[PDB]
Order: C-alpha cells, then structure tokens, then sequence
C-alpha cells in the first residue's frame, strides 16, 4: 500500500521582493559590511616559500 | 573647470542614489535622504548655474564696454 503513494503539486513560487537582492540587501547588517571588506583587502596572500620575504 | 567638476561631483551623487536606489527607496531608515535628496541636489545645481549664470552676464558687460568706449577715444 506504502509503495502506492503519490505527490501533490506545490506552489510554483512564493513572493520575491521587488527591492531586495544578494548584491543590494535592502537591510543592513555588519554581515554583508564584511563580505565587502575581504572582498577588497582580497583573501589570505598565501606564502608558498621556505622564508619570509624580509 | 570649477562648475565642470561640482557637475560631476553631483554626478556622483546622482550615481550613489542610483546604485543604492532600492535601500533609499524602500527602506523607511532612509526617508529622509529619499525626501530631501533632491532639495539638497536642486540646490548644489543653483548654486553651480548661479555661479555660472552671474559670470557670464558680467564678461558680456565687459566686452561690450572695452568696445563701445575704444570707439569712443578713437
Ligand atoms: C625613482 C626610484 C624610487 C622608487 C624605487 C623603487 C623602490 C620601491 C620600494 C619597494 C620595496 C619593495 C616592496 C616590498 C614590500 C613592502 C616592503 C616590505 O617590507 O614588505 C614586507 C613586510 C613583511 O615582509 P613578509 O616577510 O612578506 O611578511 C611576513 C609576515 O606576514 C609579517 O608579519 P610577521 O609578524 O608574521 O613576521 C615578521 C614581521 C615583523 O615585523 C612586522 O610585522 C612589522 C610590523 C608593522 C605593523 C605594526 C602595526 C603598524 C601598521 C599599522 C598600519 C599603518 C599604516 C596604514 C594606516 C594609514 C593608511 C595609509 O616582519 C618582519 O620580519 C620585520 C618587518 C620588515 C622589516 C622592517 C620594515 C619596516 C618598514 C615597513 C613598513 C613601512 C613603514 C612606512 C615607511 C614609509 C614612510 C612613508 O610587509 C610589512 O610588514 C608591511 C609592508 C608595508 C610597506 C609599505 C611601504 C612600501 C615601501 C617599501 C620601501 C622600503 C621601506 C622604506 C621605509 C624606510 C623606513 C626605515
Ligand atoms: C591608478 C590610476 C588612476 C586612474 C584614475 C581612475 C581610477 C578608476 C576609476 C574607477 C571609478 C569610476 C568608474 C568608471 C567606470 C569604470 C568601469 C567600471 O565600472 O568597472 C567595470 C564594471 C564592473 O566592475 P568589476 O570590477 O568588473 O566587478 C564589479 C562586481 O561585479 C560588483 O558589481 P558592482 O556593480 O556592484 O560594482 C560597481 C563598480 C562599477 O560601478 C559602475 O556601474 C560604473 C559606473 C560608474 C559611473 C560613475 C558616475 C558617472 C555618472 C554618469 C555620468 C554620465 C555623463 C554623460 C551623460 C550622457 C547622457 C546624457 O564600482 C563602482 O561603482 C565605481 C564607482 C566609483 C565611485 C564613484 C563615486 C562618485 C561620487 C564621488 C564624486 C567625485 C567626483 C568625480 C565623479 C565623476 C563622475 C563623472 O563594469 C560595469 O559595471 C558594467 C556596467 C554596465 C551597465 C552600466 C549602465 C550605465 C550605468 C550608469 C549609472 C547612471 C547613474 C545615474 C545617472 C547619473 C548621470 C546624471
């Protein structure tokens, strides 16, 4: 009986805010401020040698 | 070069609206940028043609003056 089972059909889409995005968040929070910030200082500079370079 | 850069500079502004227009625009933290934003624009705009308006009204009082006195001692 278990193996005749079936699906219903769920909603296509809920809402998608017309002013808010992954890029733009329309609130603010020190989260997306960090994201940012590594993004400019850019990652880790990984050293791949034996010495530093002073 | 003066009134070509504060053009620009409110450019600017213009652009840092634009690229943040949905944070101004639907967030009620930032009403009153979204309200005064174009007082402020219309009066950094006035001041900028003001400046330029005045300017050029005096160099044409200027130049028809050298001109009509020259004729005058002539
Ligand atoms: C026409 C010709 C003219 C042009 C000719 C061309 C010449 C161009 C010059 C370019 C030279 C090549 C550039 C190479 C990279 C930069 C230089 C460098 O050393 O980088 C490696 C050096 C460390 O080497 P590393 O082995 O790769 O790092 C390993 C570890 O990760 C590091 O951390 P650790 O703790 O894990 O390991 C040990 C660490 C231990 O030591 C340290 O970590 C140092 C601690 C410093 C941090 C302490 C907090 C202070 C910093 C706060 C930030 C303030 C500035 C920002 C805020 C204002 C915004 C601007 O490092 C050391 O072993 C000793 C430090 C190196 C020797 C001492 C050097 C002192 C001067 C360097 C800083 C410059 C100061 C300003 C001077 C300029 C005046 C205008 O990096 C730094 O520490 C900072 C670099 C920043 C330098 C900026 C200035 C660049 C100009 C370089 C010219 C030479 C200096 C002239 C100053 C003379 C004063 C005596
Ligand atoms: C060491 C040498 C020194 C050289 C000095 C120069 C240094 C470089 C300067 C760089 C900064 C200037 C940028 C120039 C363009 C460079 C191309 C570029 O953006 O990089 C590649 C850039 C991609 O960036 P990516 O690095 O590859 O990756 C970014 C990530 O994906 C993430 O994506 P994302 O979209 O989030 O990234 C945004 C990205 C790129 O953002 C952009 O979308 C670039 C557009 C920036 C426009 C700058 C304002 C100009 C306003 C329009 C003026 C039009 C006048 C003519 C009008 C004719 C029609 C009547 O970054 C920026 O937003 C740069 C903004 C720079 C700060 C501007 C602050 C202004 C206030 C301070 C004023 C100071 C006085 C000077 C102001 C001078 C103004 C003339 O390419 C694009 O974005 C493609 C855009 C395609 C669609 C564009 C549609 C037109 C948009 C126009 C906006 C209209 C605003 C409202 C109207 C205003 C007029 C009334």
């Amino acid at each position: 009986k278990e193996n005749t089972g079936s699906m219903k059909k769920p909603m296509a889409k809920a809402y998608e805010h017309p002013y808010n995005s992954e890029h733009h968040p329309l609130n603010f929070s020190a989260v997306k401020i960090a994201e940012t910030f590594h993004d400019f200082i850019g990652p880790e500079q990984v050293s791949p040698h034996y010495e530093s370079f002073a | 070069a003066t009134a070509l850069y504060k053009s620009s500079a409110l450019a600017g502004n213009l652009f840092l609206y634009a690229y943040n227009y949905n944070n101004f625009t639907a967030n009620i933290r930032l009403r009153t940028m979204r309200y005064l934003f174009p007082v402020v624009s219309l009066a950094i705009f006035g001041n900028i043609y003001w400046d330029y308006r005045s300017q050029l009204v005096k160099v044409n009082l200027f130049d028809e003056y050298i001109q009509a006195r020259a004729q005058e001692l002539v």
